[PDB]
């Protein structure tokens, strides 16, 4: 019984490390989305502009 | 003779074993039990990393 405690322990810190590294891609992941947001805003406000400019000038 | 000699020899022997084996079985089985759903977590977490 002793034995198989040892083992169940083993299971456990297997659990850990694998959740540790799926939490680090998934926490790169988010710092990616964020800047893919604001290159995306960004390039949107410039096209709403360059739409009400040209038919302003029209 | 010997089916009444040896078989309560047998079953003194058991239930003196049973009681003391068989809450230490459920103490082994049922962390058996610990690994199956410690391997289950351990395939679907490598499987999302």
């Amino acid at each position: 019984d002793s034995y198989l405690k040892h083992q169940e322990i083993v299971l456990d810190t297997l659990l850990p490390q694998t959740v540790s590294n799926q939490w680090r891609i998934n926490n790169d992941y988010i710092r990616q989305t964020c800047t893919i947001v604001e290159e995306m805003n960004i390039q949107q406000r410039k096209q709403i502009n360059d739409l009400e400019i040209y038919r302003k000038r029209l | 003779t010997s089916m009444k000699i040896q078989f309560k020899t047998a079953m003194p022997p058991t239930e003196v074993l049973l009681e003391s084996i068989q809450s230490k079985v459920e103490s082994i089985e049922q962390l058996q039990r610990k690994l199956q759903h410690v391997q289950p977590l351990e395939q679907q977490n490598n499987e999302m990393c």
